[PDB]
């Protein structure tokens, strides 16, 4: 039921979530909302490049969408993100 | 075909690797 501890890098009325394989997202709990984009994070700068501000964490792999968008895979939680691990948390 | 949204398919789902 409830629980509370650590955050998963997320803003506030939103949650994480996850496609049917495993393509994490982020959605309004309160609106059934789902967009791709991270409030916590800012707009223009979503798509980052951890390298250059600190090597990627363990469980993950950087890669390249079909539009050179680069994003990561989460072996932790097994999925795929957007946002980078370390964007979210500063 | 179209798998959701006009356009919005940015992340591939997970599965070790870009599984379609």
């Amino acid at each position: 039921g409830p629980l509370g501890g650590s955050p998963p890098d997320l803003p506030e009325g939103y949650e994480q979530r996850t496609t049917q394989q495993g393509q994490v997202y982020f959605l309004h709990t309160q609106t059934g909302v789902s967009t791709w984009h991270d409030p916590r994070v800012p707009r223009d700068l979503s798509n980052i490049n951890c390298e250059e501000l600190g090597p990627l964490p363990p469980g993950w792999e950087i890669r390249n969408t079909a539009t050179g968008r680069v994003y990561f895979v989460d072996h932790n939680n097994r999925t795929t993100q957007f946002t980078d691990p370390r964007l979210s948390a500063n | 075909g179209p798998l959701g949204s006009e356009l919005e398919s940015p992340p591939p789902p997970y599965s070790r690797y870009p599984m379609d």
